[PDB]
């Protein structure tokens, strides 16, 4: 059983840190771009036409 | 004069410039129908009104305009609570006028009737969750921020119906030995849903103790701006020339944001993000403004503002601004919903930003911010608990989390469920929240002083 | 002068302004409402009117004040809550029986129930005075006298009439000077506009500390006076708190307290918990309250008032500046404040800009951080103040990372974080080391060292020691303990110590609210000590646990040092540090033997 | 004539139209004020005109005005150097003025005679991380580009005392035979800062060979804007007259961006990208044709301009603008400033255009180039194996992926850790670069030709 724990805990411990570094970032700096564009949409709309 | 145009919403009148501003205007139509405005803009040899009823049906050569010398002010009395309004505070009785003792001017008030006073005595809204963990105290507004995937207006007629049976418990206890009173304003609610709250105000005896204006889906966007002013300048009065704590509930202050953010804060002019204006803010700011303790030191309007999440959001504009204002809020759920449990309240993401200091002591035991203390931390860490229980399974889960996994069951299935028309003081609320903890031992309580805990485990 | 063309919601146009200042205070109508002319397009104005125009017709005359829209600064500021626009809030309470004003009716900025002693400064008949020289003195409370009049800004000349020693009131003048013909009558008082920063000989490099004694805030991230500083917040998840701690501890020539837009259940709290507060230097006469001046505005209060708020402290702060006093500058909160600019704009009509918040924005944000900081007063003499600015911000739009907050981190040169957790620990300011940075520290440290204290080594070391601690714990969880030894369990033991004698504090003792400079010192001498031995000693042959048992009794007593009094070696001097040299010499020998 | 009205601080007078564009006028104000502008716009009989001093307390019919008759149009000397100023050209010494001995437009260039020989000899300022990774040359523009919160200022004053200290070493390799002189233009910069500035320049022997600007954001926003452009005649002139090379370090690109920004609001300008002006191109644009070799190719302006990243983004407008407009960028990264690094120049997209456009021989190696490209392509690949070992674990990873997080290490406290008062020539980073690089087999090592690499590893 001890051996299998061995296997199970490399796997586990690799998932993790997998979520942390690669996939929370990336989903941060998306997140940011596209709300800032979405936000530029409705400003510049109103603007447009009040000119 | 006629009628120039009407340009959408906003109308367009060629009236002459001696009228004032907030000068009540009357259309005489030539089909036997008046209606009444206010001026939005009053100009140069004309004006821009925004009519209470209707906009469309007039004509520009066959309606003709008169201006009636009074702007626009409520009639105030006491006589007011048991009685049904509208929204430019005309009756819906059929029956006797509003009456009057003064006339307030309705814009926040022309003199601004209140003081700067830190809170110091417990407010109780009849249910447990609320009232121990986010408490209400008097002249602090702490908002209930619910859904459209919740039924939002009814929970919202839960909280306002259990009030004022919540007054002889205190009045036991020595919190509040000086009247109750209820004022309701509905903004854009249906005629079946409107029906809702008034039934249940008198089956609970609380019709008595309430006065509702009207406002209707149907009626303009500039009516139901006008229904909350009345409902606080009423208030206003109850609470500084009588000494009665008031409580008031806005529901909904969605449809309020949905009003300013069509037409009246953006006529032609350019609003914020997402088209609800950035003025906005000052426009929620009028409503804090006549909310607050008051001249006679037993005075005060404590405010329950509702405010419905259009999807849950977290980076739309209406919850966050008003958020900044109000001090916490509650936040409602819509897991909790489908699960059975009613009313569906959570007290993890809600924040009462001063629990005990906000309150006071003598009506309410001392235990009462200690006790927040670990109700709050077993909470947070019973939800994590539960999410280990399904991967790990029992045969290897730890066993703070063992007793957390279940304290998040009875947590939601008896200190959060409860019946429609129950009501529990807070001195039982307390008990029953002893109770759930009464199952760690001592060493899972370890953030409370012995002597606190060995009176009360 | 004027007559009102049109009103179109809360902005009133009038026509037939025929020269009027686009700064220009005015009143408009017959309700008499304030309002200040925001831009003018031929001779019709656009005036902001920051009150209710309901009753307000077209047709009516506006009459001009003739001045710009100032503040006047006088002695009375002291114990006296205020409006951004100044107006006396305690008084509208007597009369009208509400903190709020009545819109259409407006009272005296400065009080006039009071009357100050004025005694004569140095120029005397016929003297030639140059200006920020010092032409008198008056007593700014019944304790102590703070507020000195010099000769206002862009005035010079000779005096002709210098009244004589005595009490005399704010309304009557004392004093004529002549160039060019009477260039005016002075008052104990003087006005500057809102906008005008008021002057100096020239800026220094602060290099001096705040008086806040707050032991982590000195040692970790050494506080500044003349210095610029964000602080995060939420709203009452701490930060108001810490503003509340910070004039507590603090005692400063002067305190502005400035409210620039909060829930007012915390401008009620800062009134009276501060008269029932002593000052930690020991003075008497309602303490705190005594040396703090409000302006105390709720987001409810006018917008004008809101605007002007953190301008009318920067100006008051200022002018305290060349007087030669120290001031600590608290703002609550810059989040708001950018708020009421964005307010104005939708309202008038303008475009806004990046995030639906103006144009204007930046130069003003900037404008304000580094108007404030240490200085040489203006005039001959040449006194030292200083300026600091810690100015509170919360997510605006519920974004952090949106144009208010991220503008402002760029200039500040001090960061001190706030976290829920660390807040509900009771650990204030709630920092650790990543979450606070400060780049005053170079200066400061140097400034320290000099004074008598070993600062610059021993500061260096605490911050590395926190930042291993945390990395020590990484290894515990994912390498293992077999990373881990002795040596890094004594690491982690020295931090803990740290963050409970430094960190948590919450004013138990009065003597954990004001730690002197050479105190401060002294706590941070223990703990590296015992660091540093502890590690020696388990080389020699030793355990954590028997390290831990052994050291014991001076491990007790310099944690306990911030409930002990301050005044035990002399009257800053601690003599327990003293005799801590020669006990952790003794004790080295019984934990390796 | 009068002001007609005022609009923020540009000025709507009516007056004759006559007056050529950019020409001063001068108001007179009944306050005894004499305020100096420039005309915006000529219109009939209508000028839109920025004022100069201030942005208000301005009259309308009681307001006059006078021309000057004369273009706006910079008094420049070369006596200006060795004394300090505000960003609109006035000694706050308070001493004689700046005087002229010509006027130059900074409403376009004057004679604009910029490079048809490419820069190509090599300008050192004593750093590794700097000089190696991005390769300099006279007239080129590189631009450091930083983050909120970062010491920006710092590394801009390291440059500065280095450069000057390499050139006599530099002098005899062949890489100056000119005067070296500064011009600084602070926008928006804090008073204790450009007090460092000062400091540097005395410690470089430069103090007197320099000329600073001061222009603070509580300064008028129309001064600010003059700044840049009143440091780019100086420098140019110089350059031009005695055949210097200026090295023109503008700090900071955003605060420029900022005053831009609020007159677009108040022109009848749109903005466009994010709220800054839509012809945000045209004013960095003009910054950036005045850069390159002038006339008789002895003289040069280099620039360094220094950009804080608003909102900490690469994807931001001003930054993506600035850049395809520049010739590089060198990149700071705030993970290395915390850390401890000094100077904490990250060189993952840290990368210079020229780079064998930037080199000859004499005074730097062909091959310095060519090293550049394994030194970056290497970082690269290192800083990929540590993402990897961050997840996976070092007993995952392969073989190729240990020796590149090996190369990693060596390269943070070896290569960009240097002192802030020590100077290094190309020669010996190129040295430095060949031991560090020396950890990988020649299959590997495959970026240089194999007769450079058999030489050296």
């Amino acid at each position: 059983a001890f051996i299998i724990l061995d296997e199970v805990i490399k796997v586990t411990n690799r998932r993790v840190n997998a979520i942390e570094h690669v996939i929370i970032p990336r989903t941060e700096n998306t997140i940011a771009y596209i709300n800032s564009e979405l936000d530029e949409l409705d400003r510049e709309e109103f603007y447009r036409l009040k000119k | 004069n006629t009628v120039s145009g009407v340009n959408g919403p906003l109308v367009i009148l060629e009236k002459v410039k001696f009228p004032r501003y907030n000068e009540i205007v009357n259309l005489t139509l030539p089909d036997g129908t008046v209606r009444q405005g206010q001026v939005l803009e009053i100009r140069g040899d004309r004006a821009i009104v925004q009519v209470f009823e209707g906009t469309s049906g007039i004509d520009v050569k066959k309606t003709t305009v008169e201006f009636t010398g009074e702007s626009l002010r409520i009639p105030v009395s006491e006589d007011m609570l048991g009685r049904i309004f509208d929204g430019s505070g005309r009756p819906i009785d059929n029956g006797p006028k509003v009456f009057a003792e003064d006339y307030l001017d309705i814009n926040g008030s022309p003199i601004n009737p209140y003081a700067r006073i830190y809170p110091e005595e417990m407010i109780s809204t009849g249910v447990s969750a609320i009232d121990t963990m986010n408490s209400i105290a008097r002249g602090q507004k702490i908002p209930i921020f619910s859904a459209s995937g919740l039924p939002h207006n009814e929970i919202a007629a839960q909280i306002c119906r259990q009030a004022g049976l919540v007054r002889p418990t205190k009045d036991v206890h020595d919190g509040h030995e000086e009247n109750f009173s209820i004022v309701f304003a509905a903004m854009g609610v249906n005629l079946e849903t409107a029906r809702f709250f008034k039934q249940d105000f008198e089956e609970n005896g609380s019709l008595e103790r309430t006065s509702l204006f009207l406002n209707l889906a149907n009626d303009p966007t500039i009516e139901r701006i006008i229904t909350p002013r009345l409902a606080l300048t009423t208030a206003e009065y109850l609470a500084y020339q009588t000494e009665r704590h008031v409580l008031t509930i806005l529901t909904d202050m969605s449809s309020y944001a949905d009003a300013l953010r069509e037409v009246s804060a953006a006529r032609e002019e350019v609003p914020g993000r997402r088209g609800y204006p950035g003025y906005m803010y000052t426009d929620l700011s009028t409503i804090y403004e006549r909310a607050g303790r008051v001249e006679g030191r037993n005075g005060s309007i404590t405010q329950i503002p509702i405010l419905t999440m259009p999807n849950d959001d977290i980076t739309h504009p209406i919850p966050d601004l008003t958020g900044y204002i109000t001090e916490g809020q509650i936040f409602v759920d819509r897991q909790l919903h489908n699960k059975g449990i009613y009313p569906p309240i959570n007290v993890l993401p809600s924040l009462s930003r001063l629990m005990k200091s906000a309150i006071g002591e003598g009506m309410t035991r001392k235990d009462h911010g200690d006790v927040s203390n670990q109700l709050y931390a077993k909470y947070a860490i019973g939800k994590d608990a539960a999410a280990m229980k399904a991967v790990v399974g029992e045969e290897a889960l730890s066993i703070e989390d063992k007793l957390s996994l279940e304290f998040l069951e009875k947590f939601e299935k008896t200190f959060i469920t409860q019946g429609a028309y129950e009501d529990r003081t807070v001195f039982e609320s307390l008990d029953q929240a002893w109770s759930l903890l009464r199952i760690y031992p001592k060493e899972m309580l370890n953030r409370i002083s012995p002597k606190i805990l060995d009176e009360f485990y | 002068y004027g007559a009102i063309y049109s009103v179109s919601g809360p902005v009133v146009i009038a026509e037939n302004m025929i020269g009027c200042a686009m700064y220009e205070l005015v009143k408009v109508g017959h309700d008499n409402l304030v309002g200040e002319v925001i831009r003018i397009d031929g001779d019709k104005a656009t005036i902001q009117v920051y009150e209710e125009t309901a009753g307000l017709t077209v047709g009516d005359p506006v009459l001009r004040t003739g001045k710009p829209l100032s503040v006047e600064l006088g002695p009375g500021l002291m114990e006296t809550i205020y409006d951004g626009i100044q107006r006396p809030l305690k008084a509208i309470k007597e009369e009208s029986q509400s903190i709020y004003i009545p819109r259409g009716i407006d009272t005296p900025a400065l009080d006039r129930t009071i009357k100050w002693q004025f005694t004569p400064g140095k120029f005397q008949v016929g003297d030639h005075i140059s200006g920020g020289d010092i032409y008198g003195s008056v007593f700014e409370n019944s304790l102590i006298s703070s507020h000195k009049i010099l000769l206002p800004p862009r005035s010079r000349g000779t005096i002709t009439w210098i009244a004589p020693a005595g009490e005399y009131t704010l309304d009557e003048k004392i004093l004529e000077v002549e160039f060019d013909g009477k260039k005016s009558d002075f008052t104990l008082y003087h006005t500057w506009p809102v906008r005008v920063p008021r002057p100096v000989t020239e800026k220094l490099s602060a290099d001096y500390p705040l008086l806040t004694g707050q032991r982590v805030l000195d040692a970790l991230f050494p506080c500044v006076q003349g210095g610029t500083t964000c602080i995060p917040g939420a709203f009452g998840c701490g930060k108001t708190v810490i503003s509340q701690s910070l004039s507590k501890y603090s005692n400063s020539d002067a305190i502005i307290y400035v409210g620039c837009g909060e829930r007012g259940n915390e401008m009620a709290e800062v009134l009276m918990e501060f008269p029932e507060l002593y000052t930690e230097m020991s003075g008497t006469k309602e303490p705190i309250m005594k040396r703090t001046t409000l302006v105390a505005n709720t987001s409810n209060m006018p917008v004008a008032a809101r605007e002007a708020s953190i301008y009318t402290g920067i100006t008051l702060a200022e002018y305290f500046r060349d007087q030669g006093k120290n001031v600590s500058m608290i703002a609550d909160s810059s989040s708001r404040w950018a708020e009421a600019l964005r307010e104005i704009s939708g309202r008038l009509g303008e475009m806004p800009a990046d995030q639906g918040f103006p144009a204007y924005l930046g130069a003003k944000l900037a404008s304000f951080y580094e108007r404030a900081g240490k200085a040489v007063a203006l005039g001959s003499p040449d006194r030292t103040g200083s300026v600091s600015i810690v100015a509170a911000v919360s997510p605006a739009g519920g974004d952090f990372s949106d144009p208010v907050t991220t503008a402002t981190l760029g200039i500040t040169q001090v960061f001190w974080g706030l976290d829920k957790k660390l807040a509900q620990r009771k650990h204030f300011p709630s920092i650790n080391t990543s979450v606070s940075y400060s780049k005053y520290t170079n200066v400061l440290n140097k400034f320290y060292d000099s004074n008598y204290p070993e600062f610059p080594v021993l500061r260096d070391r605490m911050k590395e020691i926190l930042s291993n601690a945390e990395e020590l714990e990484q290894v515990v969880q994912l390498v293992g303990k077999s990373a881990l030894s002795d040596s890094d369990k004594i690491t982690l033991d020295v931090a803990t110590l740290i963050k409970e004698d430094f960190l948590q504090q919450n004013g138990y003792s009065t003597y954990d609210a004001f730690c002197p400079i050479w105190k401060t010192f002294d706590m941070m001498r223990a703990f590296i000590s015992y660091h540093d031995e502890a590690q020696k000693a388990v080389a020699n042959g030793a355990n954590w646990s028997k390290l831990a048992d052994s050291t014991g009794d001076v491990k007790h007593a310099v944690s306990s040092s911030k409930f002990f009094e301050p005044s035990r070696g002399e009257k800053e001097v601690h003599g327990e540090f003293e005799k801590l040299l020669s006990t952790m010499q003794e004790r080295f020998a019984e934990s390796t033997d």
